[PDB]
């Protein structure tokens, strides 16, 4: 879920 | 959209000023394998988040969802950080230059076990990048081509809004191929030798492929010994490849 | 000699070569279990070996090559090429893979055998993709002797270095060959580049499918699930997997 | 090493 978050920021 | 609209000079800036920073290691003196795997993967783990970062700036890429994005940099992140790698070392014959003050050569890279196989391919790829005089402009086209290539096979799903998305990444694609034969057309290539070049290009990215295969399963093989303390995120890009 | 033949000797030369379509030993009075799925298939395979290693053999440049560089070629190559002909064969069922006439599986049937569901999936993937792209007769060839000269190609004192001018060589012809078939049906310039660029770009997704098969098979025989002839037994220690 | 792959690439 770290990718995800980071793809967001 | 505006993506697929883009000319030639353009789809090659936008690349060639998305290109992440080259970062640096930590500064020593005796190598055991727990301090080389350390500095090795503390310099993998920040170059992801800048990777993470480039990929948003290359041209389509965020127009994917979040779960296609996601997919395809758990698909590709450690080619990518392979051919960075290769590229950056290209300029010295012999070593494998991680980062400015840490260039390492073949007899450091059997400081940790199984990494010396691993290794001499980096180099071997490095050194084909220099027998072809790879320029700049083709790498970072190649990288692209890497990011939107690697899984994009491996989008399984049947769905109406899955099948636009695979159209789309393959248009995108079509792109970085109409960049990269600019390039060489630019540098004088005749059309025959335009489609050898081209062809002998893409066929390095599967070396590629299979050196991140290898490097991944080395990369699991330490996380299994407990040598090295891996980062989250390092950690969670290795778990997607055991899924 | 293999530079001086034109593209259509090149297609003919790769045509005439092909090896044939083989039978499964199937026994469908036989259940199935992943130990009888899996003797079936190795069978298949070890006998889809020995046809390979003469149709590599009529690989025109090939026999040029060192009995050391053609070993090396064919150890580091045999799982894609073997995967590229199915993915071939499969072409026309979509949803099932035709192992052999008369050993056509779907996914459900990959099921029987741990780890190859994500295996099967995959090359179900490819052949959608070589059908979607309506892939050629002409160009399958050419990208079976491109994955043959070129996968072991990066992994090999003066006689060394004058092997890989000659592989290198030999696949700018393939390429010549594959552009030429591509002007003959009518594509366009740019759709020339953009077909053969795609083309290609499935190699290294054929590479990522046999370094998983490879792993796959790998479990298998440290599993005890299935005996492996001693010729897999060799190319499968050939990529030294732990 | 007497390798069958090697034997057969003579045959
Ligand atoms: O088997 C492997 C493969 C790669 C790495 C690695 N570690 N750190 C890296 C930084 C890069 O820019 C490129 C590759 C690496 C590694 O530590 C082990
Ligand atoms: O994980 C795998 C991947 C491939 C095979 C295999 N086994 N037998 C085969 C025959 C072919 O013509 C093509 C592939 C195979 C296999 O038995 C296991």
């Amino acid at each position: 879920k770290i990718l995800h978050r980071l793809l967001q920021d | 959209s505006l993506a697929l609209s883009l000319t030639a000079d353009q789809m090659v800036s936008a690349l060639l000023d998305a290109e992440p920073p080259i970062l640096y290691s930590e500064y020593d003196r005796p190598f055991s394998e727990a301090s080389m795997m350390g500095l090795l993967t503390n310099l993998a783990d920040r170059e992801l988040v800048h990777m993470i970062n480039w990929a948003k700036r290359v041209p389509g890429f965020v127009d994917l969802t979040l779960h296609d994005q996601v997919h395809l940099l758990e698909c590709a992140w450690l080619e990518i950080l392979m051919i960075g790698l290769v590229w950056r070392s290209m300029e010295h014959p012999g070593k494998l230059l991680f980062a400015p003050n840490l260039l390492l050569d073949r007899n450091q890279g059997k400081c940790v076990e199984g990494m010396v196989e691993i290794f001499d391919m980096l180099l071997a790829t490095s050194s084909r990048f220099r027998m072809m005089n790879l320029q700049g402009e083709e790498f970072v086209c190649l990288k692209s081509i890497i990011l939107l290539n690697s899984g994009v096979y491996t989008f399984l799903s049947s769905t109406l809004k899955s099948l636009e998305e695979k159209d789309h990444i393959h248009r995108v694609l079509d792109k970085i191929t109409d960049t990269l034969i600019h390039l060489m057309a630019k540098a004088g290539l005749t059309l025959q030798q335009q489609h050898q070049r081209l062809a002998q290009l893409l066929l390095i990215l599967s070396h590629i492929r299979h050196m991140s295969n290898k490097g991944m399963e080395h990369l699991y093989s330490m996380k299994c010994k407990n040598v090295v303390p891996l980062s989250d995120l390092l950690l969670e890009m290795l778990d997607a490849h055991r899924l």
